[PDB]
């Protein structure tokens, strides 16, 4: 009783310092973790934990003894911030014949479609008189009748959604009679029919809202329009609503890379000709009735696509396939564009590409700097997240980027020089090794006691590389930079020999070459360690090997050794796996910079004179492309809508790239085996006593735990949860988790729409390997939907996308109630497309014979059901063929089993039972692919009849007798 | 015999390497101690000044307990006093090394084997190589080894001074980033 | 015994029109005069010699107008502020005076769309450039937008040439950007030492479901009110329906910047039909704070925080009311516009500005002088009331006390105020005094004003004085000057002055005279008075609705608006939401704010008369100098003396 009063009284004690801990302890943890368990997550000192434990124990005991609304009054009050956007922003001059100084002018404004009181402010600026201000003018606009149709974000194909419309009346002491109707649309099955229109009368009482529900069954994919009309009696009102909804296929959209090849007819090719074969993609899990698309891209130069994408703001974010919300990823705006600009400034390509885009690129860089300023701390240090401990690595990276960008844009000298001073004086140790006092991000962690020095060497090399750039910018401000540089270089040179990891060797060698100390035996270490004179690779790492190779390439370019460089360029080019490029930001930036540096510092100019011939197997005419240096655009594209392998011929001169990428829809299935993760997702009901919001209809609890499968993870793992149709997450729980003292998560975005379905991305600082890191939260369902399909959850690391896994979760049900929104007609609208509708339960022999023999009919099989497999999206029937009446294009022997795929909604339509004879016949479109034992998809044109092994028996036997009398002569 | 010619070529190559590589490098590594000791003394003085200075808000030092401030100031003053005495030893050593390097360079200017480049050692091998070789240009070679050993001793003096300075240099930097976090008097004084 | 005198403003501004007054006494025939300006250390002849004839037909009065061109400073690093010598040769003798000079001339007004913004929204702002006379001027300006931490984010340089001052500007807020009170600075290239700045706040995205309003029944809480503070709370939706549920209310005391929450002021109230009442008793308020004295807590404010929870839904909304100043007297008496110096024997007038605790002027509140019980001067609409008293002949400091006597209020609740003043010393000890009296009315442009001149001195020599010289100061410049003739035997004189638009927003009249003097040294006696005029636009600007009054406009329908303004005027329009405008109270760009800014920069800083003959001129912003020893002290400070 009076739990809030007790909580307030207990919080009254303790000073203003140790009161946040107690207040957080008062809050109920979303998960079922004990107070002792929760105290482990406290990052404050040893005094906050004691108060937190005391308050947790006290409140737990008090509530247990007690076992009204128990909510603590907020101390930091918040007010409404979102307001209607201002308009009428224009300037006009009064030019009319004055009358004793008065000059009238008539305006023509258009009031916005909203119900609010607007205020118009007028300020005049005369010459003889001066500035003056008039009083505001109030304009009030309101309506008596309002309609609002509520629809979900997206609906899966072949679903049962119950859309609704809300009617609002703003009259007092007067009810409103209205008639509401929904217009028929052939795309989806509705209550209204073509012959009969659905209309209904409703009375809205004064000062109240009324709900009108509706049910629609979507059939066709794409974008559909739903329009509702309302007519008011006794008053001339003809208002209505029209809203667009999205219907998506039943599956997950996945775009996959097919091939990535390097074109160089002279060197790589033989006799000045190169022939390359691109095999067909492996679309073995394509969802039925879905279209795939293949794209072929020819790049004249290895750095054309990135250079063109960086300048454009629209395509800037497409260079990566990962979210960018934190500190380092926010640099995506600055690092690429700058490089591109530089690559265009030194080389004579601006004229061809276009000079006018340079100003836009500078504006993008300015906006990137403005966004980056958000992460600055008062100590001139940048942290991974807002209000967190500063990190040396991020600070050094930001310093380097700002030093590079100072020439192009106006970078404040104060911030850069202060960051340099903080890096030098504070973090650097007397010995000359930079220390880190923040969680590791880029796998710089120590690998052990023997590998402890490796972390120090790597961090020192990176910080030295960053600092060397910021040498001539402000050297008078910081007079201790040369000494720190010399000490770091001496330390790096001292222990360069005792290096095992390829990345550390490469970075140290690059730093020493930049200083100019990589001579003698040290150099022998850098060149010899390379494998096949081509790459710097280590087992188990994919996206870090490319970065190490880029560092080695930069070191080689610095050393002025162009004999060993060309081989590495080919390997670097053929490292595009994710989509059509590199996923990780760091790897992409390093590859871009290395390739740009190689192109800029070229002893000879390799003019582009590429001639490419493509001869698709389906297409008859051949396609020819001619890529030349004078061409304004060095990028060619081709699109096809068929899975096939094709040959390409390249002749001429120059080094180019050819990328073939396929896009298709994949089926929903749990990953066979995770790489280095173990994900588990569970969605369960919730107690009915929970106070759901006004609009929500149901509530559930979703848990999503995981554990690393290695020595340790660190890094920054990101979880992605694909929400469902209608279901939405609870922001209160996420806010409590993120802003609470026991911080379970780093940050949640919940503000992206990259995928068709709603998504929630959670950023995690680390994943425990010894134990299992877990988190649960509540979700609410607003709309009433049936036959809902499962969602998905993906767990992956950022810098290494290969280590990832996926899981699927479905709302718990398991009930043969086959709940369906239909009452009497709507399912009859649904089963029409399922399969050919027989004219009668048992049609006559003549009709059956006439319908059996048609030009489109190719196969007629009499079979016996073997097994039926339950599922969620598509039902499967393992069937064995007993007798053959008419063989189709494919040849099948007697006794060979061919599986059958049917839609879920047809489960109660076909009415197929195991171990029963049946007859059927369909069209050639039922064949799916060409895999051995091809599956038969039951389409609309697929006749099926029961075959008995007693009037019905006599009639069916008489019908059977006439089926094999003739082999369908006509 | 060709062995004598090979030995002569090896000795010439070693002498050239010492004259052009070791001599120049050695001098540049002797004048850096003075520039580092003074820099670290200045940084320590700046850190002390920032502590309880004309203003506050110096990260965690602002809320630091009154008792801990006295100990921090005492240890900073002790380190500053200890580190000062090392300056003259490096200052004199720098000029001595410079003069000796100039003399050695002047002396050097006054005055088969390729497969042996794996040796990569030119520290004190000149006198010994001449020793095996024996078993107008010969006279200057006698004092080169003595001058090189004297330079090595002079550099060793500065190296020892710098290494000794580290003992007092490291303690101040430790307590700095120790108190810089949320570390209370306990651990601090315990380690001090 | 001819005399020649010259009067100039204390501070002369560069690139501005300045005027100097020349007068001669006891002169026969034409009196040519040549005025020149030179640099303080050296001679540069910054201005050509200006010659004017003080013919007897003009009663030996004239003026010279000039503007000092902007030239390279002679002593900028060698001195703090530059001085300029101005000399005048009337006849055989010459006069000279040193004057301080400044370059700052002009103002920049920044108008913003809203005060609260969210990430992704666009900020639209304008800048208006005006000159000393509040007229458009073409000059280069530089504008910077800076984040709260002090790191500029945007910089631009614009020019108002070929435009009527308006400089439209827009900016885009990044999605992920610093949150705080961002600043926008703007200043001229010529004078970077003066900067005009505005501020705007950016907040997170928030949208409440239902509106809750909590307000007290009284604007202020009286100390001895045993009833306590009563607060009413209402909660309603945006579509009309009320809110029913339960609310938690907590009171607290805010002082300076800190706030203390009373632990025994938490109450739970059931809100039915969107209404609820709470009461904070005197006993709880007194016992909450250790301070036992009830008079000591005067000054602190009271705030209330309320939270509302519905019955069916789980939606919550929080509301707070901050303010409610604690005052022991509703009305307050202030001594601001009244002179602080009294002339012995002469009647003394005082001005009292009765104001409400919030700050608004009072209306219908009687006030009187304690001890004398004089006529209760009812407060006017502007809030200023004038009270007259008779001074004593003794040469002692004067003390006055004033109190309000509003009806149906207790004696204790009545406010009180005290004031002290020092006597005005006479140079010759002749008890010569001049009094300028103005009938205080609601004067506005287009209304004559009568000024009464009174003279007090011995009867031995009264025929010598036959005229008075008066000058008017408005916005620093000498707006007008003239003479008033007095016939022998008439002690009191009347001067009708026409009030025009130039006198806005106020003016100061300084009137003086001179006489031969029995001792032998010419004596000068001066007096000053200040008058305020209603603040209003020079022209007019009206925004009416041209559409006929048929029915309230519906959304999406086209309508018409009638804009009436001065001929050839550039009109700027903007449509802002009512809620945002009402929520904003400090950055409103009103005519009153502009006039306050204009009046703030005034060379003269004094309510009324000074202490000596030179004191009056110095306080009024004039410098009186002549050939004889009579001279005023120089000014070596641009700003007025600090309190």
């Amino acid at each position: 009783v009076q739990l809030t009063e007790k909580r307030m009284d207990k919080v009254g004690k303790y000073p203003k310092e140790l009161r946040k801990c107690c207040e957080d302890g008062m809050r109920e943890n979303p998960m079922r973790f004990s107070c002792q368990r929760r105290t482990r997550f406290i990052s404050l000192g040893e005094a906050c934990k004691k108060v937190f434990l005391d308050c947790c124990n006290y409140i737990t005991e008090l509530r247990r003894q007690h076992a009204d609304e128990d909510i603590i009054a907020e101390e930091n009050i918040v007010s409404r911030s979102e307001f209607p956007e201002s308009w009428l922003w224009n300037v006009e001059d009064l030019k009319e014949p004055p009358k004793n100084g008065i000059s009238t002018k008539l305006m023509n404004i258009f009031l916005k479609d909203s119900i609010t009181t607007w205020e118009i402010l007028a300020v005049s600026m005369s010459d003889k008189k001066g500035i003056c201000v008039a009083d505001p003018f109030e304009v009030t606009v309101m309506q008596d009748f309002f309609i609002d149709l509520r629809l979900p974000y997206s609906v899966v194909r072949n679903e049962q959604v119950e859309i609704r419309a809300v009617l609002y009346n703003y009259r007092q002491n007067q009810e409103l009679k209205v008639r509401v109707e929904l217009l028929h649309n052939p795309a989806f099955c509705s209550l209204a029919t073509t012959k009969r229109r659905h209309q209904q009368t409703v009375t809205i009482p004064p000062k109240s809202s009324l709900s009108v529900p509706y049910v629609i069954v979507p059939l066709k994919t794409g974008l559909q329009e739903v329009e509702v009309k309302a007519a008011v009696y006794h008053h001339f009102i003809s208002d209505g609503v029209r809203k667009s909804l999205k219907v998506v296929p039943e599956g997950i959209r996945m775009n996959k890379t097919v091939a990535v090849r390097t074109l160089d007819p002279e060197r790589l090719g033989r006799e000045g000709v190169q022939k390359e074969d691109i095999p067909p993609a492996d679309l073995s899990d394509q969802v039925p009735d879905t279209e795939s698309e293949t794209r072929i891209l020819l790049q004249g130069t290895p750095v054309a696509q990135m250079t063109e994408d960086a300048v454009d703001a629209e395509r800037l974010k497409h260079l990566i396939v990962t979210p960018s919300g934190c500190g380092e990823q926010n640099m995506i705006g600055m690092t690429p564009t700058v490089i591109a600009v530089h690559y265009l400034d030194e080389t004579e390509q601006w004229e061809k590409f276009g000079l006018e885009k340079r100003q836009g690129a500078l504006e993008l860089i300015k906006k990137g700097y403005t966004q980056q300023l958000a992460f600055r701390q008062p100590s001139s240090a940048f942290a991974a997240f807002v209000k967190r401990a500063p990190s040396t690595w991020l600070t050094a990276y930001v310093v380097k980027v700002f030093s590079l960008a100072v020439n192009l844009i106006a970078i404040d000298s104060q911030v850069l020089c202060g960051a340099v001073k903080w890096l030098i004086l504070e973090k650097q140790k007397p010995d000359g090794v930079f220390q880190e006092d923040a969680p590791v991000i880029h796998q710089e962690m120590i690998g052990g006691l023997r590998n402890n020095n490796e972390k120090d060497m790597a961090l020192t090399a990176f910080v030295l590389i960053s600092l060397q750039e910021a040498k001539d910018i402000c050297e008078e401000q910081v007079n201790s930079l040369p000494g720190s540089i010399t000490k770091a270089g001496d330390f790096l040179e001292a222990n360069y020999m005792n290096l095992q990891r390829s990345y550390t060797v490469a970075i140290a060698g690059y730093a020493l070459a930049q200083m100019g100390r990589l001579k003698g035996p040290l150099l022998n270490k850098f060149l010899t360690t390379a494998k096949d004179k081509n790459r710097w690779e280590d087992p188990g790492k994919q996206l870090y090997n490319v970065e190490a190779t880029s560092y080695a390439l930069l070191a080689l370019l610095q050393l002025k050794d162009f004999d060993f460089v060309p081989p590495v360029v080919r390997w670097l080019n053929e490292q595009r796996y994710y989509g059509g490029g590199y996923g990780s930001t760091q790897a992409t930036f390093m590859v871009f910079q290395a390739l740009a540096q190689y192109q800029k510092d070229a002893p000879d100019h390799q003019e582009l004179n590429l001639d490419v011939s493509l001869q698709l197997p389906s297409r008859s005419s051949k396609i020819t492309h001619r890529i030349h240096w004078e061409s304004a655009s060095l990028l060619r594209s081709e699109e096809t809508k068929e899975n096939e392998g094709f040959t390409v011929t390249a002749e001429g001169k120059g080094q180019g790239t050819l990328s073939v990428v396929t896009m298709y829809h994949a089926k929903a299935k749990d990953q066979l085996t995770c790489n280095k993760f173990d994900l588990k997702v569970t969605i369960k009901p919730a107690p009915e006593t929970e106070k759901r919001p006004q609009d929500a209809k149901n509530t559930m609890i979703l848990e999503i735990c995981t554990r690393y499968r290695g020595d340790q993870d660190a890094t920054m793992s990101i979880l992605d949860i694909s929400m469902m149709t209608g279901f939405a997450p609870d922001t209160d729980d996420l806010k409590q988790l993120a802003n609470g003292v026991d911080r379970y998560i780093s940050k949640y975005e919940l503000d992206k729409a990259f995928s068709d379905r709603n998504t929630l991305i959670i950023y995690l600082d680390k994943v425990s390997h010894s134990e299992d890191d877990c988190l649960a939260f509540k979700v609410h369902q607003y709309f009433n939907v049936e036959l809902i399909q499962p969602g998905a959850v993906k767990v992956y690391a950022y810098y290494n996308l290969e280590e990832s896994c996926t899981r699927f979760y479905h709302p718990e049900k398991e009930d043969g109630k086959l709940n369906k929104l239909c009452r009497d007609e709507l399912c009859r609208c649904a089963e029409e497309n399922c399969f050919i509708q027989k004219s009668d339960d048992k049609v006559t022999l003549e009709e059956r014979l006439d319908k059996a023999c048609e030009p489109g009919v190719d196969y007629v099989y009499k079979t016996r059901l073997v097994k039926v497999q339950l599922s969620n999206d598509f039902d499967e029937y393992i069937m064995a063929i007993e007798q053959t009446i008419k063989s189709g294009s494919d040849e099948v022997q007697v006794g060979q089993q061919r599986t059958f795929i049917s839609p879920i909604k047809c489960r109660e339509a076909l009415k197929l039972e195991e171990k029963k004879h049946y007859l059927m016949w369909g069209l050639s479109s039922d064949f799916w692919g060409e895999k051995p034992n091809l599956s038969y998809i039951i389409g609309k044109d697929t006749w099926v009849e029961h075959w008995p092994e007693q009037k019905q028996c006599q009639d069916l036997g008489a019908f059977t007798e006439s089926m094999v009398v003739f082999g369908c002569p006509n | 015999t060709k062995e004598g010619a090979a030995a002569l070529c090896k000795m010439k190559h070693l002498a050239d390497k010492v004259a052009k590589e070791r001599s120049q490098e050695l001098k540049d590594r002797t004048q850096n101690f003075a520039g580092y000791i003074e820099f670290e003394l200045y940084r320590i003085d700046y850190w002390l000044e920032k502590l309880n200075g004309p203003k506050g808000r110096k990260d965690g030092y602002a809320k630091l307990s009154d008792s801990d401030i006295e100990k921090v100031k005492e240890i900073f003053n002790k380190a500053k006093d200890g580190i000062t005495k090392q300056l003259p030893e490096a200052k004199k050593a720098g000029e001595e090394a410079g003069k000796l390097h100039t003399e050695v360079k002047k002396a050097a200017e006054n005055a088969t084997s390729y497969e042996e480049n794996y040796d990569w050692s030119a520290n004190a091998l000149q006198v010994a190589l001449n020793s095996w070789e024996d078993v107008e240009w010969q006279t200057p070679y006698k004092e080169t080894v003595e001058k090189l050993r004297e330079l090595e001793d002079a550099y060793q003096r500065g190296k020892k001074a710098h290494d000794a300075m580290l003992g007092y240099a490291n303690t101040a930097y430790a307590v700095n980033t120790k108190v810089e976090q949320e570390k209370p008097l306990t651990e601090v004084i315990a380690a001090a | 015994s001819p005399m020649y005198s010259i009067i100039t403003p204390n501070i002369l501004r560069l690139e501005s029109e300045e005027t100097m007054v020349l007068e001669a006494h006891d002169a026969q025939g034409d009196v040519p005069v040549t005025v020149t300006v030179h640099d303080f250390p050296g001679k540069k002849l910054v201005l050509s010699s200006e010659k004017t004839v003080l013919t007897p037909a003009t009663n030996h009065m004239g003026n010279v107008t000039f503007t000092i061109p902007a030239n390279r400073e002679f002593k900028s690093e060698k001195g703090r502020n530059k001085f300029v010598t101005v000399q005048a040769t009337f006849g055989t003798q010459v006069v000279e005076k040193v004057v301080l000079v400044s370059l700052q001339s002009g103002y920049l007004f920044i108008q913003t769309d809203k005060t609260i913004y969210t990430p992704g929204s666009t900020v639209l702002y304008r800048i208006f450039t005006v000159n000393h006379k509040l007229l458009p001027v073409g000059r280069t300006v530089m504008v910077n937008i800076e984040n709260p931490e002090g790191i500029p984010v945007k910089q631009d340089s614009l020019s108002s040439q070929n435009q009527l001052g308006v400089l439209p500007l827009s900016w885009d807020i990044p999605e992920l950007v610093n949150m705080g009170q961002w600043k926008i600075r703007a200043y001229y290239e010529n004078s970077p030492q003066q900067v005009f700045s505005t501020e705007f706040e950016v907040k997170e995205y928030v949208l409440p479901s239902f509106e809750v309003i909590v307000e007290p029944t009284e604007k202020f809480y009286y100390i001895y009110n045993e009833k306590g503070l009563e607060v009413t709370i209402t909660a309603r939706f945006l579509y009309g329906k009320k809110v029913e549920g339960t609310a938690f209310v907590i009171f607290g005391i805010q002082d300076g910047e800190q706030r203390i929450s009373l632990p025994e002021s938490l109450k739970r109230i059931p809100i039915e039909d969107g209404s609820g009442e709470v009461v904070l008793s005197r006993k709880v308020l007194l016992d909450g704070v250790q301070n036992p004295r009830a008079e000591d807590l005067v000054g602190k404010s009271l705030y209330v925080s309320a939270t509302v929870i519905l019955h069916s839904g789980s939606d919550m909304v929080q509301a707070e009311r901050s303010g409610i100043p604690i005052v022991t007297s509703p009305y307050q008496i202030h001594f601001t516009k009244t002179p602080k110096y009294f002339k012995p024997g002469m009647p003394f007038d005082l001005m009292v500005f009765v104001t409400n605790p919030d700050g608004s002027p009072a209306y219908r509140v009687p006030v009187a002088v304690q001890g004398e019980d004089t006529v209760q001067s009812l407060t006017q609409g502007d809030g200023v009331a004038k009270l007259s008293i008779n001074t004593h002949p003794s040469q002692k400091p004067l003390s006055i006390t004033v109190r309000t006597k509003k009806q149906e209020l207790s004696e204790a609740e009545q406010a009180t105020r005290t004031m002290q003043a020092l006597p005005y010393s006479t140079v010759g000890n002749s008890n010569n005094y001049l009094h300028l009296s103005v009938l205080r009315t609601e004067l506005r442009p287009g209304e004559t004003l009568n000024v009464n001149f009174l003279l007090r001195m011995d009867r031995a020599h009264e025929a010598k004085i036959r005229y008075y010289t008066y000058l008017i100061m408005n916005k620093g410049r000498l707006l007008k000057a003239g003479r008033q003739v007095r016939e022998p035997g008439q002690d009191l004189v009347v001067l009708p002055l026409s009030i025009t638009t130039d006198f806005i927003p106020s003016f100061r009249l300084v009137a003086y005279y001179t006489l031969i003097g029995a001792s032998g040294q010419r004596e000068v006696v001066a007096d000053s008075v200040w008058v305020d005029v209603k603040d209003s636009c020079v022209g007019s600007l009206v925004v009416k609705s041209g559409q006929s009054e048929d029915r309230q406009p519906v959304p999406g329908q086209q309508m018409t608006l009638k804009i009436e303004g001065d001929h050839g005027a550039r009109v700027v329009l903007v449509a802002v939401d009512k809620g945002v405008f009402v929520l904003n109270k400090k950055n409103k760009l009103t005519q009153s704010k502009i006039w306050d800014v204009v009046e703030k920069a005034d060379i003269g800083c004094t309510p009324g008369s000074g202490k000596d003959y030179a004191g009056v001129f110095s306080d009024a912003g004039l410098t009186f100098t002549s050939s004889s020893g009579q001279q005023t002290a120089q000014r070596a400070e641009l700003q007025c003396p600090q309190p």
